[PDB]
């Protein structure tokens, strides 16, 4: 139950901590995210150029 | 603003530092006159000056 | 104002895509439970072939 | 560009798909004006209308 809170951008969920110290008088935050890649079959796609 | 990202592991950045938080501003200011003046005698304007608008 | 047809055709393929996109999981519910209610074999599926 | 509100009220345990929403809000106020009455004393078909 620490602030907590997700913000949205074109379909990308963000979530946002509200934390601070006491002792020294400072409020903090932080965004996080975690992605994940596959690559399904490498031979569906490549580089491309301009031939001679 | 601009910010930039950590990137970890496991997200640890209590080691590392955080961003900080510089603002910057861009000033206008006024600049000179534009400023024209003639000037004529009075028989000047009474005999010689005709059209003067 | 997309004169051709060519441009209203992914027009309405985003307007599809937005609206399946929320509208997902509450059909899935509604597929499972009448396939759960109705079809004879419909109380087992995910599990049919464990052993 | 869009831009809405803040409440940080719901995602409290619940999963998002749906990213595609901005939160507009109406603003009721209740005022006091000072306003002109205008007084039309038609005898006729009754006489007292403000």
């Amino acid at each position: 139950s620490i602030d907590s809170a997700v913000a949205t951008y074109e379909g990308f969920s963000i979530r946002v901590h509200k934390y601070a110290d006491g002792d020294a008088n400072v409020q903090k935050m932080r965004f996080d995210l975690l992605p994940a890649y596959v690559c399904f079959n490498p031979h569906m796609g490549g580089q491309f150029f301009g031939n001679p | 603003h601009q910010f930039s990202s950590l990137r970890t592991p496991t997200g640890d950045i209590s080691g590392q530092n955080k961003n900080n938080l510089i603002s910057g501003k861009a000033t206008g200011r006024v600049g000179n006159y534009i400023t024209v003046a003639v000037e004529y005698q009075q028989l000047e304007e009474a005999i010689k000056l005709n059209q003067l608008e | 104002m997309a004169e051709t047809l060519e441009k209203k055709h992914e027009r309405i393929m985003l307007r599809f895509d937005r609206a399946y996109s929320p509208q997902k999981e509450v059909r899935e519910k509604c597929i499972e439970a009448t396939r759960f209610a109705r079809v004879p074999g419909g109380q087992w599926e995910g599990a049919t072939a464990a052993g | 560009p869009t831009s809405l509100d803040v409440t940080s009220m719901t995602s409290w345990e619940y999963n998002w798909f749906g990213a595609d929403v901005i939160y507009i809000a109406k603003y009721y106020e209740v005022r006091k004006e000072s306003v002109d009455v205008i007084s039309y004393r038609h005898p006729i078909t009754g006489e007292i209308a403000t």
